[PDB]
């Protein structure tokens, strides 16, 4: 429904599409489908905590046009 | 090319610089705009301090990228 | 003649059965009936029997069974075990008798002999302490050697409390971490606390921690990297030292002088006692029973139910800093070096004399007792300087 | 529904199923014959058992030594733990807390036991 | 930048 | 002091600096917790070092308490998290906003200063060995940013 | 005759300030807007030998706690 | 005491009752009791339990004597019900002899070589499988099922006999392990088999689309059969294996055939041909990429019908674009069941379709789509002739906020759209504010407020505006006459993207004017700076000179001429630039727009600088009120990285040729990489000590 922006290190601002009750894991994902990086080696920051996993995109107040940075995590298992 | 810059009133600015200026001169267009002295400047760009004597090109910066503008600070 | 027409008929077990339901008191003069009863406690393995069910039903006979090393041959000529027996009443009295007169080993650390600890918590195997250096060691029950350091905390480690999966540490930086009790890997941050976390504790799968904000805070742990905030428990005045809780109630030791007593169910305000001229610095609360340790070098007693001051213990010369009890004694440990032992049994009885309380006073270091924690065999205790004291009773 | 017990002398009892299948020998069987419990015992089982469907067993134990030791053999040819099981401790109640002479006078016992003195030294 | 009981629990 | 707070949590949610990111952490929007990405080219590449920031109730016209919270290897950063920025302590400016000092944080990570320094066990190797220093701040890094 | 005069005429006008926004560097509000502290219910301006200007309850605390301009180290002094 | 006679009475007994005699339960409780008396002399009763594994051991050799070596046929009947007559005796035995049982199982302290009764005879049994039977009754239930090629009606209870058999001789220690083995590896191969044949032939003489039903039809009755007289346990392990083998040696004809089935319209084939390889573990990605390939084709085709005008036409191009995402997204939301993934293949296709159009091409700039987006946006909140229902715009809207999240550079239609609101607002050509505001909502909703903000602060200022010229208009009462109807739209510079090219001469009427409208200005601002703007000033005149009182709106320039003609109207060029002080690039235009008309004519035309322009009478027009106002080099390394740092921890052990093509297989679906920006990639790596040089590249911790 709305839409965000994964803004990485480079400066490549990511558009992505979610929903107002998705899951981290699915935005996590998204991202590979549009970028390539695996959501094992991705870590989202938004307002200064790192986006968990399992709590709902809403729980971080999450709305259009707010954009969430990546940082690789080169090792991630 | 030009470049934008915030200054430290919330408003943002943009200058007009070619690649070949050195760091001195931004500086000086930043205080003839804004009207603070360069002794109480410092400029930064993806995180990173720009030395005075310099110039643009020596830090790879584009057209229409941002530079944050910051007091000065010490140890 | 029961005993001898049982087994008569084929019916040894059932006579078994009878005679196994005697004592060892009853067993051994049954033992002295005659050449049939002998020969069924005997054949039947009575004795072998009676000591496996007391290490079933007491603690302190399992607890010497795993020390002394007797239980190995539990769970073999038959006579070992009726010849065990006494032998196992007779340490048990030695070690109750060295309990109330004051006999100790005091084993000290073994590693760069270099201090500090704040909390402390061991079991068999290791010794977790959450030092003034911004780690946490990890020791060995055993060889007292220093296995491993974890470090990763801004401030000093304040407290801890681990279990056979995690650590939870609360540290003075106000944020509270969860450990890899196997690996040591952080799993998780919390940061929600504005100020230094001065206690916490935790268990099926709820915890609770205090800071010196003044403010309580309860969270629901799904797992190790999952803690969610339930609710905010505000209404002290002061910063609150301590917290207990159980499924029943949640006890609050503050500075404010009073104890704050909620029901977990929904965090609800059910009591207050108050009674204590100063702040209280630690506490201990189970079995509806609370023991109180605060500033006025008294130690009390109280009955979660009803709030009376069941007893109060005098003769700390400081500050009453950390107190433990089961359900036999009470151990506490104040600012100067004096380890007070107390009866439990004689303080619940309101006819027993004050002056018939305080059992020992163990003084063999000077330093301030931050922590100390015990068991039916020995006391592990940590002041500012040496290191870790052992204190058994073996 | 109510099963029929033949007793060992002919005797027939009724006993209701609720209770009946307390005892699995019972149980697993379903006259139903019982060679080895008469209708006395059976009749104090039958009761036990409705009433088990203590004080009140101590009662009904109040008896002597002869029933008691019947009602075991009973309980355990119809292989009833509960009966065994308060039967037995019962005994035990009765046996504990006295001097081994005092033990051999309870029950009327005869010392058969050196080989006194030997055991007297080892124990 | 220059310099500017231990119970804390 | 709330309004200046609210606009300021505005601005940082419609303008957003490159490696900055700081948000209240529950009701109390007098505590935040920021983060730090690790600029490119240095030691602390590829981290993300996290950092509290407590404001007081005249903060427009007094420097907020900003500490570190995962332990990191600098001159001007003992073990405590404590930062020595001038700029907190005395020189504090009303202009100056969180989007700001965050930055500066940034950049000291970047260059730091050792003349008078906070932790002289590190800016004495740093000031002698500029290349033992690059390997020691780099496995910190890897040890609690990452 | 010769009439060549307008009946109906619609224009459009931008307007704008003298210099600058001249956004006060304390309460990030508008010079010509309330004073925040002025809000929760007077409120002039106040500049500065930098050209720098600021509302009188803004700058008037800032000197209160330092005289010196919130925008530069250097000294303040009103016009 | 005596045993003999009481052990060979029991022995009788047991014999009759291994028989389906039915005798008097006084029997039964009768050897109840014998084996009650036997366990009274740990050696009490051993000889009883030895006696009964002796009679057990003898009864079973007889029976299997009896039955032994049989058709494959008979055999199954034979078993089934020998193994439920056993069952029955042993279940009444155990039941016989429960006191000697618990007295056993609670002596011997298990953990000596006795289990139980009932137990004992099943173990027992596992005499006259194991080696006389196994084999036989495998074999036949096999063939049965396998019989079930031709649909022939089988006993159904013949099989579930030998499988429950099976089941409870399981390992009786202390479990399907005897049964798991022996019974599942025989059906697994056998099935297998069966299926490869069956489909290797039915492929030779039929299409694909119809061995699809065929294969879905067996998965089904394969499950239901394997659920009925079958153990539940084998239902995952049959299934895997079957769906695996019927499905993976076709799946490349699968491939094949999708193309050809994407090409028409058969949904139904589409989604059993999703269905089936669902099934299958990690088989969907060639089908998303041939999907993914066909919907940019189709787009693109179905674009090239329409280019000839396109780029003068935005709703045909939005209706067309609209009409192919449509339908893709119907398609994948019935057949391929809204999968995750397959989504995402409609939406890059549908995102390189709209930014790669063949539109596009005839503009040489990729900012065509985003404004023909706007253009069609504009022209359906315009205030056209008619007014469309609310909902039908309603829906429209929401379409095109589908196609605007399908742009790539949203910045420019911001600007575009900017553009037109503003025209709009002015001219007052607004159809509903309702609508307009709905769309800005969606805007918002959509891409945030940031974006949405300039909008919203422009509609806000138009509203500030009416209520200005309001209150100028209410002070007017006063001494002030104005002889003309005056009014204005005072817009904020700060949002508008209007700006100042005009530089206008203001005549004598429009001078007292402007200093009555400043006049009263200076009354709310200070530090007011009104930039004019002529170039949207609109403008009424009327007319004496002609035959009649006709009247004609245009703009500024217009007006500016139209008013300097009320002196000598002999007036070249040059003197009527004496008075307007107009740029060249935009005078000559001005002096154009006029004279493009009959209203300004000369002595396809050519203006001269020196050409005179007298008043014209000879004017007569058709109408009144005649409008004349006519208008990633640094991407790729990153990815590089994260894929070698990827692939070095996946193996920990590799070589920089195998290194290199694992990166290129695992990053060609992205693009396509060069082999120096790997190496120079590998050895960036080494300057963080990621990987190493092996004293060759091997894993770091
Ligand atoms: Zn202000
Ligand atoms: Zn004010
Ligand atoms: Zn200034």
């Amino acid at each position: 429904s709305m839409l965000i922006k994964v803004k990485t290190l480079t400066g490549k601002e990511i558009e992505i599409d979610i929903e107002p009750t998705d899951k981290v894991e699915r935005i996590k994902e998204r991202v590979e489908e549009k970028e390539g990086i695996p959501p094992q080696q991705q870590r989202l920051i938004y307002s200064g905590k790192q986006m968990n996993d399992e709590k709902t995109a809403a729980d971080y107040k999450i709305l259009g046009g707010s954009v969430l940075h990546l940082v690789l995590a080169l090792r991630g298992g | 090319m030009q470049i934008f810059v915030k200054t430290l009133t919330g408003k943002t600015i943009t200058l007009e610089v070619e690649p070949s200026d050195t760091i001195e001169n931004v500086k000086a267009k930043i205080q003839d705009k804004e009207g603070i002295p360069p002794d109480q400047q410092r400029l930064i760009f993806a995180g990173k301090q720009l030395e005075d004597g310099r110039t643009l090109s020596d830090y790879n910066i584009q057209k229409e990228s941002t530079l944050h503008l910051v007091l000065r600070l010490r140890g | 003649d029961f005993i001898t027409a049982l087994p008569a008929r084929g019916l040894d077990h059932i006579a078994e059965n009878i005679l196994s339901y005697l004592d060892a008191k009853s067993l051994c003069a049954a033992e002295l009936v005659c050449k049939e009863w002998y020969r069924v406690t005997s054949d039947g393995m009575l004795w072998k029997k009676l000591i496996e069910r007391m290490v079933r039903t007491d603690s302190l006979w399992r607890g010497l069974a795993e020390r002394r090393g007797w239980g190995q041959y539990l769970f073999p000529p038959n006579s070992f075990y009726r010849a065990l027996y006494p032998k196992i009443i007779q340490d048990i009295e030695t070690i109750e008798s060295n309990w109330r007169c004051g006999r100790h080993s005091l084993q000290r650390i073994h590693c760069r002999s270099e201090k500090g600890v704040y909390c402390l918590q061991y079991d068999d195997q290791k010794i977790v302490s959450g030092l003034r250096d911004n780690t946490i060691k990890i020791w060995d029950k055993n060889t007292l050697e220093c296995k491993r350091i974890l470090t990763g905390h801004t401030g000093s480690v304040l407290c801890l409390q681990y279990d056979e999966r995690v650590i939870i540490t609360g540290s003075s930086d106000s944020t509270v971490r969860v450990w890899d009790v196997n690996t040591g890997e952080m799993l998780n941050t919390l940061i929600h606390h504005c100020e230094a976390v001065l206690h916490l504790r935790f268990n099926n799968g709820m915890m609770v921690t205090c800071s010196k904000d003044r403010s309580i805070a309860v969270w629901d742990m799904a797992s190790p990297t999952d803690i969610t905030l339930r609710r905010v428990l505000v209404g002290h005045r002061a910063a609150v030292n301590v917290v207990d809780f159980d499924d029943k109630y949640i006890v609050s030791a503050s500075g404010d002088r009073t104890i704050k007593v909620w029901n977990t169910s929904t965090c609800e305000f059910v009591r207050t006692l108050n009674g204590h001229k100063r702040g209280i610095a630690c506490l201990q609360y189970r079995d509806r029973l609370v023991v109180s340790g605060s500033s006025d070098n008294t130690i009390r007693l109280w009955d979660i139910e009803c709030g009376a001051c069941l007893r109060v213990l005098e003769g700390h010369e400081e500050l009453v800093r950390c107190i433990r009890f089961d359900n036999k004694r009470i151990v506490s440990g104040a600012y100067d070096g004096k380890i007070k032992v107390w009866d439990l049994v004689a303080a619940l009885d309101p006819r027993a004399p004050a002056g018939t309380l305080c059992l020992r006073t163990l003084v063999e270091h000077s330093g301030r007792v931050f922590r100390l924690q015990f068991d039916e065999f020995q006391i592990v205790s940590s002041s500012h300087d040496d290191t870790i004291l052992i204190w058994d009773f073996l | 529904p109510s099963i029929k017990l033949q007793s060992s002398d002919g005797e027939i009892f009724e006993v209701d199923v609720e209770i009946a299948k307390q005892s699995v020998t019972i149980k697993t069987m379903l006259p139903v014959p019982l060679p080895n419990v008469n209708a006395a015992i059976l009749k104090k089982v039958i009761q036990w058992c409705t009433h088990h469907k203590p004080v009140w067993d101590q009662e009904f134990l109040k008896v002597d030594q002869g029933t008691l030791f019947e009602l075991i053999l009973a309980a355990n040819y119809l292989d009833i733990k509960g009966l065994l099981d308060v039967t037995c401790k019962t005994v035990a109640n009765m046996i504990k807390g006295k001097t081994p002479e005092e033990i051999r006078k309870t029950f009327n016992i005869k010392n058969d036991f050196e080989e006194e003195a030997q055991v007297r030294k080892e124990n | 930048c220059k310099k500017e009981r231990h119970d804390s629990g | 002091a709330l309004k200046r707070i609210h606009k300021e949590l505005n601005d940082l949610a419609r303008d957003p600096p490159a490696q900055i990111s700081a948000g209240p952490v529950g009701d109390d929007m007098f505590h935040w917790q920021a983060t730090i990405m690790g600029p490119n080219d240095s030691p602390y590449q590829g981290g993300v070092f996290f950092l509290t920031i407590h404001f007081p109730t005249d903060y427009p016209f007094k420097p907020p308490k900003v500490a570190f919270t995962t332990r990191i290897y600098h001159p001007n950063i003992n073990s405590n998290g404590s930062i020595c920025l001038d700029i907190l302590r005395s020189q504090w400016s009303p202009a100056l906003t969180i989007s700001k000092v965050l930055l500066s944080i940034a950049s000291l990570l970047d260059d730091p200063n050792p003349d008078d320094p906070l932790v002289p066990e590190i800016a004495r190797i740093y000031k002698t060995d500029r290349e033992k220093y690059n390997r020691i701040a780099r496995e910190w890094t890897q040890k609690y940013a990452m | 005759k010769k009439r060549f005069e307008v009946k109906k005429w619609n224009a459009v006008a931008l307007w704008a300030w003298d210099i600058v926004v001249d956004n006060c560097a304390i309460c990030r509000n508008h010079i010509m807007d309330l004073c925040i502290e002025c809000q929760a219910n007077e409120c002039t301006v106040a500049w500065g030998v930098c050209n720098h200007a600021f509302h009188f309850h803004c700058i008037s605390r800032w000197l209160k706690t330092r005289q010196v301009c919130p925008l530069d180290r250097r000294e303040w002094e009103f016009q | 005491i005596g045993l003999d006679q009481i052990w060979d009475d029991l022995r009788a007994g047991i014999q009759q009752v291994y028989t389906r005699q039915s005798m008097a339960k006084s029997r039964y409780m009768e050897l109840y009791t014998h084996v009650y008396n036997y366990c009274t002399s740990q050696f009490v009763g051993l000889e009883l339990y030895k006696r009964l594994k002796e009679f057990l051991k003898n009864y079973l050799t007889n029976l299997l004597k009896d039955g032994e070596d049989l058709m494959d046929e008979s055999v199954l009947k034979f078993y089934t019900q020998q193994w439920e007559d056993y069952r029955f005796s042993s279940k009444v035995l155990n039941g016989i002899c429960a006191y000697l049982n618990r007295h056993w199982v609670r002596r011997e302290c298990d953990e000596k070589g006795i289990y139980e009764i009932y137990s004992l005879a099943l173990v027992t049994w596992r005499d006259c499988l194991f080696r006389p039977l196994n084999k036989q009754v495998t074999n036949a239930v096999l063939k049965l099922i396998e019989k079930e090629r031709n649909g022939e009606t089988i006993n159904t209870r013949l099989i579930s006999g030998v499988v429950q058999s099976y089941v409870e001789l399981g390992l009786n220690e202390d479990t399907l392990t005897v049964y798991k083995e022996s019974f599942e590896s025989q059906f697994l191969a056998d099935t297998e088999r069966f299926y490869t044949r069956e489909s290797t032939e039915f492929l030779q003489q039929n299409p694909v689309t119809e061995y699809m039903k065929k294969a879905e039809a067996r998965l089904l009755e394969e499950q239901r059969r394997v659920q009925v007289y079958l153990h539940e346990s084998t239902q995952d392990e049959l299934a895997r294996k079957c769906e695996q083998v019927l499905i993976e040696k076709h799946l490349e004809i699968f491939h094949t055939e999708f193309q050809n089935l994407l090409d028409a319209d058969k949904n139904e084939d589409l989604g059993r041909m999703y269905n089936l390889v669902s099934r299958i573990q990690d088989g969907l990605g060639e089908l998303k990429k041939l999907l993914e390939t066909h919907i940019h084709n189709q787009g693109l085709a179905a674009i090239e019908k329409c280019g000839e005008a396109a780029l003068n036409d935005p709703k045909m191009y939005v209706q067309t674009v609209l009409d192919v995402h449509k339908k893709y997204n119907a398609l994948v939301m019935s057949a391929f069941n809204n999968d995750a993934g397959f989504v995402a293949a409609l939406d890059k296709a549908c995102g390189r379709f709209i930014n790669n159009n063949a539109v596009t091409k005839m503009a040489q700039s990729s900012s065509k789509s985003p404004e023909l987006l706007a253009r069609y946006c504009d022209s359906l909140l315009k205030k056209s002739s008619k007014n469309p229902e609310e909902a039908e715009l309603e829906d429209t809207l929401n379409q095109v906020m589908v196609v605007f999240k399908y742009i790539e550079d949203k910045d420019v239609f911001q600007k575009f759209y900017a553009k037109m609101l503003a025209k709009r607002l002015v001219h007052q050509n607004s159809a509903s504010d309702d609508a307009e505001a709905s769309m800005i909502s969606k805007l918002k909703q959509a891409c945030g407020f940031e974006y949405t903000s300039k909008l919203q602060r422009m509609f806000q200022d138009i509203g500030v505006s009416k209520d200005l010229n309001e209150q100028f208009k209410k002070h007017l009462t006063n001494s002030e006459p104005l002889d003309l109807d005056f009014s204005i739209q005072v817009l904020s510079s700060g949002s508008w993207p209007f700006q100042q090219s005009c530089t206008f001469a203001l005549p004598s009427e429009l001078e007292r004017s402007y200093q009555r409208f400043t006049a009263f200005y200076a009354s709310r601002h200070s530090g007011r700076k009104l930039t004019w703007l002529y170039q949207l000033s609109k403008g009424e005149l009327v007319t004496n000179c002609f035959k009649n009182r006709y009247t004609l709106q245009a703009s500024t320039f217009q007006m500016a001429i139209l008013l300097q003609y009320n002196t000598e109207d002999a007036y070249t060029v040059q003197q009527l630039t004496d008075s307007t002080q107009i740029k060249m690039d935009i005078l000559a235009q001005v002096l154009q727009i006029l004279l493009k008309s009959k209203l300004l004519v000369l002595e396809e035309v050519e203006l001269k600088p020196d050409t005179l322009i007298k008043l014209y009478l000879g004017y007569k027009n058709k109408k009144l009120r005649v409008n004349i106002n006519v208008p990633i080099e640094e991407d790729r390394k990153l990815l590089i990285q994260a894929a070698i740092v990827r692939i070095m921890k996946m193996r920990k052990v590799l070589k920089h040729q195998q290194l290199l093509g694992e990166v290129l297989t695992q990053l060609s679906s992205r693009f396509k990489p060069r082999v120096p920006v790997i190496k120079k990639c590998i050895d960036i790596l080494i300057e963080k000590e990621y990987l190493e040089r092996v004293d060759t590249y091997s894993y770091l911790a």
